[PDB]
């Protein structure tokens, strides 16, 4: 029953922009495609996002978490979008690795994909 | 500290120092499971959710906050219940639970003295002793193990830990286990007089105020003659509600007592000329809860619990149940 | 290099259309999610094998039939692995 990431059927592209929308509707920042001279390239399914963690927002900390989503292909037609996580930074210093609020903002990302 | 009694005695030294000397950390597998729920989930759905992963217990997430929101037991529903039948004068109000969040569960106990204010809690880094005082001071038999993400504030809930464990652990760790060779019925240790006691024919909900309100986590079930049965623990009620049928509170222990999947860890029981070496044995291979105190033919005499030996090696020589 | 807006070309619109390139190819270990091993109950049902420390942070998922969402993803903490599976509703 447990899996990685979230399963996706359909066309490619058309996954990665609701992707793309639902990081919008999170409000998430993110990378976005850059082509060779072209063209685009095959990485454009590589997404790095920065999401401002809610429960800092409201100290007004400035405290963001960086996910990495990534497109596989995996039979034709359908696709795991994995989701990964590249910690937590604050604008300021001065070293656990909790799943959190990694896993709090994953459910924010499935809700929006789904709500779609 | 060269025959029992001295050799007992120096051993239960090594036992605490042992204790002292490990974190909460130490206690945990390489490589463990956690589950957590949020607080908002439906009362219904995270009894659903305790069945189906086969857990009695789970801590609670707040997760707009990133905090810790309190620990889930079947002694949640044990105060409630309680209450109910102690002060409403309409059999099927208890019913009114299932439209509950957790949340709101938890206000309902907190509204009626069921509850701390302070969260009982510990870091995983700190001694192995602090989670055995804040368990023996505020009489929980579990604890959540809580550290924090100073890059964002945020708690993280490494992992609960049970007196169960603990004992194992020391089971598992400590040769001096063996050189507790006196026998009970000269150390003083367990409960030997006023049981509270039930028998197939008593109901249900009065099974469960005995448990409110002796904070007791189980009671023995003998027939008339005082030979032991079975037993009715906090988490069987578990097993009543976990479809909605608040009636099957009404059963006699013994209807209820069939509708018990097997699963379970068993009744434990020991005579009082038994030692403390032997039941730490029972503890390194085997899920004991507690230990009933027998005679020849069966007869109760007494109750020997998990508190009881934790507090025993841990210190030097009508309401409310806790967390279970 | 961050961005708050949509690629357009993701709009054209769409299929018509560059002919674009594949995502990659399922690599062999996210085939696995070490949830679904419980040799454990023998007896202590939270153990879980050691992860593969490629896959820490990983979040994973899981169909509940009882409408909320099923999410996990394992960690260090100090040396040793926490794999929390969190049940939570979608609102
Ligand atoms: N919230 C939880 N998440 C994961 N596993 C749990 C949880 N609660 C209990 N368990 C597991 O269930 C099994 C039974 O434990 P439990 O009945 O809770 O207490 P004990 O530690 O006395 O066995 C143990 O293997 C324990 O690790
Ligand atoms: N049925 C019972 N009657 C009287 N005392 C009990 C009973 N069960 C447990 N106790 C005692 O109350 C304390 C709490 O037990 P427990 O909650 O099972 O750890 C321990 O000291 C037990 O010895």
């Amino acid at each position: 029953k447990w899996h990685f990431g979230v399963r996706c059927r359909g066309d490619a592209p058309e996954i990665l922009l609701a992707v793309y929308r639902a990081l919008q509707r999170a409000g998430a920042q993110f990378t976005v495609p850059k082509p060779v001279n072209g063209k685009y390239r095959s990485d454009m399914y590589t997404i790095k996002s920065r999401w401002e963690i809610p429960h800092c927002k409201r100290e007004g900390k400035n405290t963001y978490a960086y996910i990495e989503l990534q497109l596989y292909e995996v039979m034709p037609g359908c696709f795991m979008l994995d989701v990964k996580s590249n910690g937590y930074k604050d604008i300021y210093s001065h070293d656990l690795k909790s799943s959190f609020p990694f896993l709090d903002l994953c459910a924010m990302l499935v809700c929006k994909l789904f709500s779609a | 500290a060269m025959d029992v009694q001295e050799t007992q005695k120096g051993a239960l030294k090594e036992i605490q120092a042992f204790i002292r000397s490990r974190t909460s950390y130490d206690v945990l597998p390489t490589s463990f499971r956690l589950i957590v729920f949020d607080v908002t989930l439906f009362v219904k759905t995270s009894l659903s959710l305790l069945t189906l992963n086969n857990i009695v217990s789970a801590p609670l997430w707040d997760s707009e906050a990133n905090k810790f929101a309190g620990l889930l037991t079947m002694a949640d529903f044990v105060n409630v219940i309680k209450y109910y039948y102690q002060s409403s004068s309409f059999p099927e109000a208890i019913a009114e639970i299932d439209k509950f969040r957790l949340l709101g569960l938890r206000e309902v106990e907190r509204k009626i003295g069921a509850i701390p204010p302070e969260t009982i809690y510990v870091h995983p880094m700190h001694s192995l002793m602090d989670a055995c005082l804040a368990m023996s001071k505020s009489r929980a038999r579990r604890i959540p193990l809580i550290d924090v993400d100073g890059e964002t504030g945020s708690e993280m809930i490494v992992s609960v830990l049970t007196q169960y464990r603990i004992l194992k652990f020391i089971s598992m760790n400590c040769k001096e286990t063996a050189m507790l060779r006196v026998p009970l019925n000269q150390m003083t240790i367990g409960t030997w007089s006023n049981l509270a006691t039930a028998s197939m024919e008593t109901k249900v909900y009065d099974v469960i105020k005995m448990l409110a309100e002796k904070n007791i986590s189980a009671v023995p079930i003998v027939n008339s003659e005082g030979t032991l049965l079975n037993v009715y623990e906090s988490v069987d009620v578990m097993h009543l509600i976990q479809d909605g049928d608040y009636s099957n509170l009404d059963l006699s222990v013994g209807e209820a007592l069939l509708k018990r999947p097997a699963n379970f860890d068993g009744v434990h029981t020991c005579r009082a000329t038994d030692r403390l070496d032997g039941i730490f044995d029972a503890i390194k291979h085997s899920r004991v809860h507690r230990l009933f105190v027998v005679d020849e033919n069966l007869k109760l005499e007494g109750i020997l619990s998990l508190a009881d030996i934790l507090n025993y090696i841990i210190y030097d020589k009508d309401n409310f149940e806790s967390a279970v | 290099q961050y961005s708050t807006e949509i690629p357009a070309f993701l709009t054209s619109n769409t299929l018509q259309e560059l002919k674009l390139p594949k995502p990659p190819s399922l690599p062999p270990h996210l085939e696995k999610c070490i949830l679904n091993s419980n040799t454990a109950y023998k007896e202590d049902q939270s153990v879980l094998p050691n992860p593969n420390h490629v896959l820490l942070n990983h979040l994973a998922a899981a169909n509940t039939q009882l409408g909320v969402l099923a999410l996990s993803a394992t960690t260090r903490y100090h040396r040793k692995y926490v794999t929390t599976a969190m049940f939570k509703n979608f609102d």
